[PDB]
Order: structure tokens, then C-alpha cells, then sequence
């Protein structure tokens, strides 16, 4: 299939949330972006067959000047036989530059070098902007303060994600991302947060990295497997279960917005000796439509 | 026997184990006796499993069998670690979070104590075998009998099932053990730290693959959406009661002097029990009414050490509002100070801090007991008289929420006390943040954790104060920022009628700029301010010299926050 | 299909603009600033709220207001058509203020003479300097190609009121007066012709 | 820091009287410099108002009048004469007239502001 | 329909006007009291808050102030309706929004001519009652020739109360002209005259042609 790197440079502060409005996150999983893509394709009156049948995206990872970051793989690192706080430094570390990814998979990285890699990330700063609600003041009430957490990417930094699919799927992705540049991604995109510009191009470096074949597999997107594959993939695996929850965002779902069914997915960067392909899990209950949660798997091979 | 163990800890904790002066007196009598009792219980279990007819023939008669027994893998080093403690404690939203914080922390600590007590009860051992227990982490020494391994497997399965049933990935407990040779405890081969590191690696490996196939399948397969969630720690799965509070959430509210683990109570606890705070006579009544009721005494009672200092609960007016009581001031900006402190290289201290010639099981027990006794009992005596409430303790993680000035003053006093108690050899890095009231608790915790991480960089003996650009050393902050600069400015401005508050902002605005003409403007501003000439020259020189301009700026900002109408 | 009318312009402060922040250093009544560049901004929240309030006063919740600014009531779930981004301190004004050695913000000193003791109570508020210009970026979502003209008439009315009104701060005391300068109005997504469309 | 240098070089103390008093430029005060500094403020406002990289003709004539004012003030008060000679401020005015740009006059104003600020500081 | 009536005119100073503020300039003078200036132009300014405060105080004193008033929300209902209220549960919006009055272009041109400075340095003193010694003082003022462009917006919330509101506004302006604007006005500073150029309803179908404030 065709692989395209999409680089997102954000012109405005961005509100990515995990559980609350005040919480600000620097990245979004693949499920959030797939929800945005489905919403956009519905707005643009476009078919959902390509996205639901062949699109394979990853999460959004940091990038900066001359470095593209990948999730820290969940491998058994030997550390230093002297100190245990080296493992603390490794757990604090979260993202590895693409150049150092193979080295980290082969060890060869000290705890001090791990902290250096962690601090080498040049991805913006998060803040908490406090706003008010004045709608109660007209009918004999008080102003209600409330905080929104936002994230400001540094001028040459931003997010990126790889996308794999057919030529037609890649074209639909290009059109939908062009529309999404102005639709915005985030949690307050109707109040200014999340305006961005995307650039979609084929990357030789990342294509070569994906072409690399190793003994183990690494998840690049928040994914989960069905029972037939879950009985086999879990053997000798190091993963992390993320609790994907959220409210439904759509006018036609119900008279009032209600929560989705709680989902659990393998975080990006988990290590599996056996590879699995995810499914688009339906997380709606008794709804007018079916809410889609993305759990397909984008695999990066590695040597440990 | 448990009461006798508590009495022994109360008396012999400061009596040396070895009377000999030439022999080093690090291990006290209580520590050595407790370790001896634990090892004696372990070997008794091992021999009972082995059905040894004669003990002296087994180990003493040729005296070759003594070293043979020392060679055998007679013991198990077991570690229980609870994951999700800090997320459970601090990721809460709402006006009730600022009163449920300490309740959640104490609930987690008591749950860990109940877990380890159940584990010991299954193995038919006292709490002497419990080597250490701190921030969600417990280390124990057990016999290497097959019954012990079967009990460990059953306990692991039971606790995993219970935590999945009640919390569902919000909290987990992982237990890993390694077979241990007597020589390893003696460190004759220098394999003690290797044993500890191996058990820690096994524990981490278990934490990686925490859930099984059926558990994941049950997680993903849910029947209906919640359609209603709790105000704090929003969970749709469990039945949300009226006022939008979950069963656990309302019980934690209900908790907020002994702790009673009985069939009936407030908050659920493993092995089908409930934790409830009870009065002494009420606790005794519950013991009489309900058999097999463990009772814990804060600092048949099992004495539990935990720092409970809370200035709000001291005064009845402040009892109503936990921390909003702290924020209200007659003078000074109504803000909150959050301190996240951490001992640096604590694992290195346990492993590499003790020389290989001094490594032993009793030495490690003594060190861990000393750390726990400092961070659970002495901490409260350090914080006495300050508007500070301590949420967490144990050294590896601290949390002291209160007034910003009280928090920074007690952080300085805590550094001094930690230097005294550790006598060097140990430095702790701190992050201090200042936040308005009604600031989200999760945001306060996360941002102060970011500050702590900043202070951990480079040399670990650092404090990251307020904004991330103000990372100093403890000597720099205590003397140069506060005593050298802030105090003379406070004197000179409190002499004035306006208390500054307009001069200081002009000073800050001029100091933000690096223009030379701004330096000249600062000179003119100081000249017009009519301070003492020596103080004026001192301020000008501090502004001229980098790394003193920042200290002057921090002193100015502290003064501005100190007087805010 | 779906259309996104992209409107780009400049907001020129006519008097000092003070959009405060509840949460650089100790500043008396600071204004909101960009976390990275530490340049004052106009949050899209403030513009959206002021425009919605002025449209509410003019029209009068009303169906046009909910259609434009979005609503989330039961049976009244409508996506906001106006996505108003933050107004960033412009580069041209940044250079103009770099020249003349002029700071981007200023400190206004005020009083409050008590009716009881006639004692002036000093106060300070930060205000963006009156020569500043903020680049503003608005997106209109064309959900109904029939209602778009009426929506833009309402938007023009809101902008007219806002130009005669104030933006965030104490406006009745002279702060916050602005002026919009619509550099362009373009339909980036879709094909809805907005050449005849024009605010102001 | 030419300004601080010249101010501290000309800084002096009334040791002859036996009572502590700092004397700058043999008795200079801001009152002596008031007229010329107000004139420089007038020129500074005039040049700030105009949008032109080079100085206009009115600015040049006002600067010549400023040079004349420097000479007259030097004549009237010995302290201003000492200040002007040691600080070379009139020579800098001539240099500004030679350069004929707005930026050079802005820098001259910066230098004079530093002079008066440091003089007020060391008093 | 929301109707906004725009009152634009000139504020002629009839004596030296000194509205103090934190000032910065080249060769900062011995003055401890420099006038407020519009930093982008460095010209002196009349902050709209000064005009609104003086007008509201004068109008409230004219209407009459409740004995033992501790707040500005305890004024007469007309004053709160016109200038706005902040009382708990009874918040009333300010119909009257008084912008800052910038130094006029006409006075700027007339002071560029005549080679005159827009400001002046009045030299005063204070003869003590005990030592009979004069302590010199310097006050920065705006010369009496200067004028300021003033812009006021009135919000028509209630149609029937507009005439009474403009009667009160006319009373406030008439009091202010006889009074002083922000300064040491009891010693001659700050005398003012309003010359209303226009009163036109910029927004709304309301008409204010018959409406006058002076």
C-alpha cells in the first residue's frame, strides 16, 4: 500500500483532552483523528467505505527541527547494573527520535542519554487559559469561571502521522485533511483552539524505516484485537491498556449528547511477538447511527 | 505476638544490636530481632515442609550442614506494587476534591496495609516478615515452601480479580518473588543487590503484561453506557447515585480515630471487607460485634505510620473547608502552594549507597525503617504550626498543599531537617508551584510534577520555584533570594506607607528588559525611590550581575505576593 | 457540498485593550498572552462571546444566535458556524513597535474615590497599546446555503455593534475599543461564492 | 557605559566643608539642565512625530539652536559648562548633525538620558 | 432593535489640564507628576475613565447621595441605569460608554505652528503655616489651547427612558463644564468645555435628532 507522512503545523493554541476540559495533551491517538476524519467525510458528503475498510493511520507524534519522534517501545531494557534510577529515567522518557530508534531497540543507550533524548524534544508548552460564562448574569446570576487547557507548539515543531492505504484512499485522505485544516482538531475548535495547516507528502526515510524487518512488532496506533487474534497476540507481549472514553459529538445521534461505551486499547509503542490487525470497534449503544472507534494496527518491525 | 512486636518496636528501636564497639552499630536491636524472627519463621516453615526429624542433624551436627543450609535456596523475596495510586489520588475534579484528596490517599494506604495483612495471614506469619512498606510498595521475606508459592499465586489471582471488579484498571497490584539463598541475605557472595534488582525486574515485567485474555475481553465487552457519571473521577460503569457521586466516591466523602476493616463500613476493601473510620470505643464495639476485624491505629490494633498533618482539621472553623481555609488571608495574595518533593537516587542509595561489604538484609531493613519513620512521624513534627496539609509521604513521593509562603518556608525547613537526619549522603529535589483557588487539582499536581522533574535535572539538589525559569539551589534560595535580598527590601518598603506595590512592578518591568538604557532607567528609578544609598547600590549591582538579577527578580516577586490587597 | 468561508483581517485597537487572565512575572491585572512568544492575543472566546451578546441584544434563545454560534440544548444540538480563532499580535505592528522602542503593552493607573471617605483607591491594569494590530481569522461553516446571506447580515450587524462597542475589559470606561479591517473574504473549502459577501 | 564612566569620574564629595554632600560636575543639578533637557524633549517629540529615517530641516535648525543653547548655558553656569565639556554633549550634537538620521538622534537622546539618570543616581 | 447613539465632539481645555499617570519620557524631569500620555503618539490624553468618574460623581451629587453610602451601587436608580451597576443580583449594564479623549489633530497642528509644546511645566509652591518657607513644586499640564476628540456611546436599552437619560447626561455635562476635569481643579487646573460636533444614532432605527446634551 501507499504510505504518506502528514505534518501538522498548528497556527493557534490546541486543546487536546484526556478526561477533563482543563487537561491539555500534546498528542492525540489514532481514534481521535479517525473520528475527525469520519466527521469531515460526512460533512463533505463523502463515502466512508475507504476509511472504514482500508485506511490505516497511526497516532500523532511530535516532530521538530531535523527530528521525527516515535513512541518509546515497551521492551525489556537491561539498564545499568549499578543504579536502578536509570529505569526511572527510562520510564520518564516518552519519545525516541527516528534516528535513535534502532539504537534504543538494541539497547546502547545510557540513562543519562535517555534523559538527554527526553529533553531533546522541542514540542511546545502547555498552559491553562481561564475563561468565563456570562450567560447567567443577564437573568439574575453570577459569572461562572472555567478553565481550558491548551498547547502551543514551538515555531518549527508540530505533530505528524503516517497513513497507509490505496491511491483512492490516499486521495480521499488528502481532501479530508484539506477540509480538516479549517475544521480543526481538538476540544474547543469552535472557540479558536486547534486551527492547523497540514502537509501531505511521501517520506523516503519513514518508508525505509517501515520496510525494515525485525523479530518483534511495535504498535504505532492505539489498537485492539478481536478474540481470535487476542488469544495469540498476548503471548509474550508487553503492552499498556488505555481507557478510551468520550461523549458522542453529532447532531443526529440523540436529542441530548450521551457517552460512548468505554473501550480499552493497546497504547502505541507496545511490543508483540505476534502481529494482529485491529477492527473498527463500534462503541455506540441504542443510537441513531453507529459511533466508530478506531483500533486498527499500524506495525513497525524491530530488532531487540 | 503482634502486640509484642509493636512493643519491641516502641522500646528497642534505639538500642544497638551489637554491643561491641569495634563492630559497627548501624543495626539496632529491634531491627536485628525482627529480622531474626522473620528468618526463623521462614526456616521453620521450610523444615516443616521438609519434615526434618532432627534439627541439629539437619544443620548443626557436622557443621558442614550449616554452610550447606546457607547455600540452599531457603527463602523468597517478595514485592507487591500498586499501580495507579497517584492517578487515583489526584485525577479528581470538583469542589469536593479539595477535601477528598487526603481521604483518597489514606484509603489507598490502608488498602495496601490490608492487602499485606491478608497475605501474611494466609502464610501464617507476623508483620516481622514485612521488610518494608511505603508508597504503594511492600517488600516481604517468606519461606520457600511450596505452600508459600501456592499462597502467593492464589493471593495474586484474588487481588487481580478484586481490583478488576471494583476499580477496573484504575488501580492494580502486581506481586513478584525471587528464590533467595541464605548467603544472599548474608551477602557473602555479594549477591544481595543482585537479588533485589532481579525481583524488581520481575515485578516490572509483571507490570508490563498486567492483564490476561479473559480480562481484556471482559473490559471491551460492555452492555450499556452509563448515561450518568460522577462529578470526580467520572466513571459511567458503576451505578451513579444521586448528587452524581459514585459508590466509592461517596464513601471517600463519608470518610472525610482508628480505621476499622470490618464486614460493614464505608469504602470497599479486598477479601470482601469495608474500611470505616471509627471512634476508639466504637472500634472496640465493632471488634466485639464482628469477629476477625482488623483495626489500625494512626501513628488488637496494628500501629500504622502515616503523616496525617492537616491544619484545617485543627480548628473547627477550618474543619468545614479543607484548603479554602488556607487560601483566605488578610494580607498577601490568596494562592496555594503545592510541593512535590522526591529523594533522588533512592534506588541507588539502597543498591549502591551501601558498600558491598556492608550489604545485608538487616542493614536494608534498618535503612527502610529509618526512611519510613522520618517521612511518617518526623514530617508532622516538622510541619507543626503551618497551614499545610500533607496528602502523600514516604520520600519517593511527597505532596504538601497549603499557603504558598508557608509551603516554601516549610520546604526550606524540610530540607534542613532532611540534611540533619540523613547527615548528608541524601539530597532531595523539590518542585513548588503557586496556584489560585479553584484551580484544577489534576493541573496543580501535574504542573508541580513538571517543576519537580525540572529540579531533578543535572545536580539533583535543586528546587524549582513557581515558573520553570526559577530553578535554584537550596542554599541559593534560603540565603541569597530570601535572607540576603527579600528581607532588606521588605524592611525598606514596609517603612513606606504604600508598601510599594507600584515601585515593585516598575522594578520588574525594567528588569525584564536587557537594554542598557533600561539599566539607566533602573538607576534613575532607584534614585527617585529614596531608599538607603547602600541598599540602592546593592540592588543596582544585583541587577548588573546575571544570576543575581534573577535572584533579585524572585525576591521582588515574593515580596509582591507577600503584600497583595 | 460543505463550504468554509475563510475571513482574514486585522483588529486595530483604538484605545487600550485589556483582556484579563484569572490565572512572565507579577503583573497587576495582566492581559492574556501567548504562552510561547509572550505576545498579547485576543482569545477567540472573547470575540465569539462579544459578538453573540451583541447579536442577542439586537435580535432580542433566538434561532439565529444558536445557528451561528452553536447550541447544545436537548433537541437543539447545532454545531457552531462561526469558528473564531485567536487574534495574534501582527508582525507588521510588531516591527512598528520594535521601532520607536515602544513596548507592546502599557500600564494604566486608575482610582476609585469612595463615596464615603473620598479616599482614592489606586489600581493598575495592563492594556495593549493603541497602535497594536491583531490578525484575526474567522471560519464560517455553510451548513445551509439558503440561510448564509441572512447569517452574514447578522454577522455584519454584530461587527458593526462591536466596532461601536468594546472588546474585553472595562469598556464603559474607554478600554477595548477596536476596528475591524477585513483584508479578504474567501471560500477555502467548497464552492459557495462569497465575492459579494462582505462584512462592514 | 560611557555615561556612568563620566559621571563617576566627575563624581566628587564636599570634603572641604566637613559635611557629607555629593557634588557632580562641580555643583551641577537637574535645575541647571532643565531648560536644555526640555528643549531636547521638544526635539525628541518633533522627531518622533515625523515618519522619516533622516532628520528634517526643522529638526536641523532646532539642533543648531540647541547648540546655541548649550553655549549660552555654558556661559551662564560653570556647572553646565563642566558637564558639557566633560560629557562632550555638544560635540555629539555636531556629530548628529553630520550623520543626519533619526536613529543617530535617538541614540543621542539615549546617551543624554543615561547621563542625567546616572547623575541622579550618584547624587 | 439595539440602538447605539454616538456623541462625538471636542473637549476644549480652558486651563491647564493635569490627569496624572505613570509617565516615562526622555530626560525625565524633576516633576513627580507627569500627565498621562498615549504611548503610541506620546501626546497627552484624557482617559475615558476620568470623564466617566467625574460625570457620575457630579450627577450623583446633584441627584443626591444616600446618607452613609459605602459603594457606588447605592446611588440613585437613574445613576445606576445610566452609568451601570454591579450589585449582586441586580446588575445593570452601563448605557453610557465614554471612550478616551485623544489629543486633537487640530491642536497638534496649531502647536506644531507657533513652535509650542503640547504640555507645560507649571511651577507652584506651598507656603508652610509654621516656618513660612516655600517648597517649590512642579506640575505638568496641557496648555489651554489644546482640544481633545471625545467619543461617547449611549445604549438604548429602554426606549421610554431615553429622554430622561439625556436630560441627566445634559445635567452631568453642564455640571462638568462648571466643574473641573481630573487634576488639581480646585486650584484652577482642569477647566473644560464640551463642543458637541454631532449626536447621531450610529446603530439602530432610533432617532436622536431632537436629543441634545448641551
Amino acid at each position: 500500500l501507499v504510505v504518506k507522512l502528514v505534518k501538522l503545523t498548528f497556527k493557534s493554541p490546541v486543546h487536546f483532552g484526556m478526561k477533563r476540559l482543563s487537561d491539555s495533551n500534546h498528542t492525540i491517538a489514532a481514534d481521535t483523528l479517525f473520528s475527525a476524519l469520519i466527521i469531515e467525510a460526512l460533512q463533505q458528503q463523502l463515502e466512508l467505505s475507504h476509511l472504514l475498510n482500508n485506511l490505516v493511520i497511526t497516532d500523532l507524534f511530535p516532530y521538530n527541527k531535523t527530528s521525527y519522534f516515535l513512541p518509546k517501545p515497551l521492551i525489556r531494557i537491561e539498564g545499568k547494573k549499578g543504579d536502578e534510577s536509570g529505569y526511572k529515567a527510562f520510564k520518564k522518557l516518552t519519545y525516541i527520535p527516528v534516528e535513535n530508534y534502532s539504537e534504543y531497540l538494541r539497547g546502547e543507550i545510557d540513562s543519562l542519554e535517555a534523559s538527554k533524548i527526553a529533553e531533546s524534544l522541542n514540542l511546545g508548552k502547555a498552559s491553562l487559559s481561564t475563561k468565563v460564562s456570562l450567560q447567567a448574569v443577564d437573568h439574575n446570576g453570577e459569572s461562572e469561571p472555567y478553565s481550558v487547557g491548551n498547547f502551543t507548539f514551538y515555531p518549527e515543531s508540530g505533530l505528524y502521522f503516517l497513513a497507509k492505504g490505496n491511491a483512492d484512499t490516499i486521495g480521499q485522505l488528502e481532501i479530508l485533511m484539506h477540509a480538516l485544516q479549517y475544521s480543526g482538531i481538538g476540544g474547543k475548535r469552535s472557540a479558536g483552539y486547534g486551527q492547523f495547516r497540514c502537509t501531505i507528502e511521501d517520506s523516503g526515510k519513514f518508508d525505509s524505516l517501515l520496510s525494515q524487518t525485525g523479530n518483534i512488532a511495535i504498535l504505532l496506533s492505539s489498537a485492539m484485537a478481536s478474540d481470535e487474534e487476542l488469544v495469540d497476540c498476548l503471548e509474550d507481549a508487553r503492552y499498556l491498556l488505555k481507557k478510551r472514553t468520550g461523549f458522542v459529538q453529532s447532531k443526529t445521534y440523540a436529542d441530548q449528547l450521551v457517552k460512548k461505551k468505554d473501550f480499552y486499547a493497546f497504547s502505541a509503542g507496545s511490543t508483540f511477538y505476534q502481529k494482529f490487525n485491529g477492527k473498527i470497534f463500534d462503541v455506540s449503544d441504542n443510537g441513531r447511527h453507529s459511533v466508530y472507534r478506531y483500533a486498527k494496527a499500524f506495525w513497525l518491525e524491530g530488532k531487540i | 505476638f503482634s502486640s509484642l512486636l509493636q512493643w519491641t518496636e516502641s522500646l528497642w528501636s534505639y538500642i544497638p544490636s551489637s554491643t561491641d564497639t569495634n563492630q559497627v552499630m548501624d543495626v539496632s536491636l529491634y531491627d536485628h530481632s525482627k529480622i531474626t524472627c522473620a528468618i526463623a519463621s521462614c526456616i521453620y516453615d521450610y523444615l516443616t515442609e521438609m519434615n526434618c526429624v532432627n534439627y541439629r542433624k539437619e544443620l548443626f551436627s557436622p557443621y558442614e550442614k550449616t554452610k550447606q543450609f546457607y547455600q540452599e535456596d531457603v527463602f523468597l523475596l517478595v514485592s507487591l506494587d500498586m499501580s495507579g495510586i497517584q492517578d487515583f489520588i489526584y485525577n479528581i475534579s470538583g469542589s469536593k476534591a479539595l477535601k477528598s484528596l487526603r481521604s483518597r490517599s489514606f484509603y489507598l494506604e490502608t488498602m495496601l496495609e490490608s492487602l499485606v495483612d491478608d497475605l501474611l495471614s494466609d502464610l501464617e506469619l507476623s508483620r516481622a516478615n514485612l521488610l518494608y512498606t511505603g508508597g504503594g510498595h511492600a517488600y516481604l521475606l517468606l519461606p520457600n515452601t511450596e505452600r508459600a508459592r501456592d499462597v502467593l499465586a492464589s493471593f495474586e489471582g484474588e487481588m487481580k480479580e478484586w481490583f478488576i471488579k471494583i476499580f477496573k484498571t484504575d488501580l492494580s497490584v502486581a506481586i513478584a518473588y525471587k528464590a533467595c539463598t541464605g548467603e544472599d541475605l548474608m551477602n557473602s557472595n555479594g549477591t544481595y543487590s543482585d537479588l533485589w534488582q532481579t525481583v524488581s525486574r520481575k515485578l516490572s515485567d509483571k507490570k508490563a503484561h498486567k492483564y490476561s485474555l479473559n480480562e481484556i475481553k471482559l473490559f471491551n465487552s460492555t452492555i450499556h453506557a452509563g448515561t450518568q457519571e460522577c462529578k470526580e473521577c467520572l466513571r459511567s460503569d458503576i451505578d451513579i447515585s444521586e448528587d452524581s457521586l459514585c459508590k466509592i466516591c461517596e464513601g471517600i466523602i463519608a470518610i472525610s480515630s482508628f480505621f476499622v476493616v470490618s464486614p460493614e463500613g464505608k469504602v470497599p476493601l479486598p477479601r470482601n471487607r469495608y474500611l470505616s473510620v471509627e471512634n476508639q470505643d466504637g472500634a472496640e464495639r465493632k471488634i466485639k460485634m464482628n469477629k476477625e476485624t482488623r483495626i489500625y491505629s494512626k501513628n488488637l490494633v496494628t500501629n500504622l505510620w502515616m503523616c496525617d498533618y492537616d491544619f484545617s482539621t485543627l480548628n473547627p472553623e477550618t474543619k468545614k473547608q479543607g484548603i479554602a481555609s488556607y487560601v483566605n488571608r488578610e494580607v498577601g495574595i490568596p494562592r496555594l502552594g503545592v510541593l512535590r518533593a522526591d529523594i533522588d537516587n533512592l534506588g541507588t542509595t539502597f543498591i549502591k549507597g551501601i558498600p558491598e561489604q556492608y550489604r545485608s538484609i538487616s542493614r536494608t531493613a534498618t535503612l527502610s525503617r529509618q526512611l519510613s519513620m522520618f517521612f511518617k512521624f518526623e514530617l508532622s513534627n516538622i510541619l507543626k504550626g503551618a497551614r499545610i496539609s500533607v496528602i502523600y509521604s514516604g520520600g519517593d513521593d511527597l505532596f504538601l498543599i497549603g499557603a504558598w509562603d508557608d509551603v516554601i518556608s516549610k520546604a526550606l525547613v524540610l530540607r534542613k531537617a532532611f540534611t540533619r537526619f540523613s547527615a548528608g549522603k541524601l539530597t532531595f529535589s523539590a518542585g513548588i508551584g503557586m496556584y489560585p483557588v479553584k484551580y484544577p487539582i489534576s493541573k496543580m499536581a501535574s504542573e508541580t510534577g513538571v517543576l519537580e522533574d525540572l529540579a531533578k535535572r543535572g545536580e539533583k539538589n535543586q528546587v524549582a520555584l513557581w515558573n520553570d525559569s526559577k530553578v535554584f539551589g537550596w542554599s541559593q534560595l534560603e540565603e541569597q533570594i530570601l535572607k540576603e535580598k527579600m528581607i532588606p527590601l521588605q524592611e525598606a518598603l514596609t517603612n513606606s506607607q504604600e508598601h510599594g506595590k507600584s515601585f515593585l512592578y516598575k522594578m520588574l518591568e525594567l528588569l525584564r528588559n536587557e537594554d542598557q538604557i533600561n539599566i539607566a532607567r533602573l538607576a534613575y528609578l532607584l534614585a527617585r525611590s529614596s531608599l538607603s544609598e547602600e541598599l540602592t547600590q546593592s540592588i543596582f549591582a544585583w541587577s548588573q550581575n546575571k544570576q543575581q538579577k534573577v535572584e533579585l527578580i524572585t525576591a521582588i516577586e515574593y515580596l509582591v505576593y507577600q503584600i497583595r490587597e | 457540498m460543505y463550504s468554509k468561508i475563510r475571513i482574514v483581517g486585522k483588529i486595530d485597537v483604538l484605545t487600550g485593550l485589556h483582556i484579563g487572565g484569572g490565572g512572565i512575572g507579577a503583573i497587576a491585572s495582566p492581559v492574556v498572552r501567548d504562552p510561547y512568544s509572550r505576545l498579547p492575543i485576543i482569545p477567540g472566546s472573547s470575540i465569539k462571546g462579544k459578538m453573540r451578546s451583541l447579536l442577542a441584544k439586537h435580535i432580542g434563545d433566538a434561532p439565529e444566535i444558536l445557528r451561528l454560534f452553536g447550541s447544545s440544548q436537548k433537541g437543539a444540538i447545532q454545531s457552531s458556524r462561526l469558528q473564531i480563532s485567536d487574534a495574534f499580535f501582527s508582525k507588521a505592528s510588531q516591527e512598528e513597535f520594535d521601532k520607536k522602542d515602544l513596548a507592546y503593552t502599557e500600564t494604566k493607573f486608575e482610582n476609585t474615590i469612595s463615596r464615603l471617605t473620598a479616599v482614592a483607591n489606586p489600581r493598575q491594569i495592563e492594556r495593549v497599546t493603541r497602535g497594536a494590530s491583531f490578525d484575526f481569522h474567522i471560519i464560517y461553516n455553510v451548513e445551509n446555503i439558503n440561510e448564509v446571506m441572512a447569517d452574514f447580515e447578522n454577522i455584519k450587524t454584530a461587527i458593526h455593534l462591536l466596532e461601536n462597542d468594546y472588546l474585553g475589559g472595562g469598556g464603559t470606561r474607554g478600554n477595548g475599543r477596536i476596528r475591524f479591517v477585513i483584508d479578504s473574504i474567501d471560500t477555502v473549502v467548497g464552492d459557495f461564492d462569497s465575492s459579494n459577501l462582505s462584512i462592514k | 557605559n560611557f555615561a556612568r564612566k563620566v559621571v563617576e569620574e566627575n563624581k566628587r564629595v564636599k570634603d572641604n566643608r566637613g559635611r557629607q554632600e555629593i557634588v557632580l560636575f562641580n555643583g551641577l543639578t537637574t535645575s541647571k539642565l532643565r531648560n536644555l533637557l526640555e528643549l531636547i524633549n521638544h526635539v525628541y517629540t518633533k522627531v518622533y512625530n515625523s515618519d522619516d529615517t533622516t532628520l528634517s530641516e526643522d529638526v536641523r535648525d532646532e539642533l543648531e539652536y540647541l547648540k546655541v543653547k548649550f553655549a549660552y548655558e555654558s556661559g551662564r553656569e560653570p556647572a553646565v559648562r563642566t558637564f558639557i565639556e566633560k560629557t562632550y554633549v555638544d560635540k555629539l550634537v555636531d556629530v548628529v548633525l553630520k550623520k543626519n538620521t533619526k536613529k543617530i538622534f535617538l541614540d543621542y537622546c539615549k546617551y543624554f538620558e543615561a547621563l542625567v539618570a546616572y547623575a541622579k543616581f550618584y547624587r
